């Protein structure tokens, strides 16, 4: 039994690190989108500015 | 877009004050010329009046 949970904590261990692997995937796409987005958010932003100054 | 078309409508419409105020102006030229000549032109029986009331 403990040899099997070893083997079952080990492949539970190795799939939560394999999520975090798919998660530090996840993170890495997101945060550079969430980057992304913050120049895209800036860019409309400073795009507002540049059109209310126009207006 | 408001506020280049409140240029557009404004300029033109600036322009049509500016037109109307150039009329008012030439129209107001017109008569006071008119006031210059009936002025004149009274001035002239005026005057006579005077010389024809001494006489």
């Amino acid at each position: 039994d403990a040899q099997e949970k070893l083997e079952l904590a080990e492949k539970k261990a190795t799939d939560a690190e394999a999520d975090v692997a798919s998660l530090n995937r996840r993170i890495q796409l997101v945060e550079e989108e969430l980057d992304r987005a913050q120049e895209r958010l800036a860019t409309a932003l400073q795009k507002l500015e540049e059109a209310e100054k126009a207006a | 877009d408001e506020s280049e078309r409140g240029m557009k409508v404004i300029e033109s419409r600036a322009q049509k004050d500016e037109e109307k105020m150039e009329i008012q102006e030439i129209q107001l030229k017109e008569a006071k010329h008119i006031a210059e000549d009936a002025d004149r032109k009274y001035e002239e029986v005026a005057r006579k009046l005077v010389i024809i009331e001494s006489d």
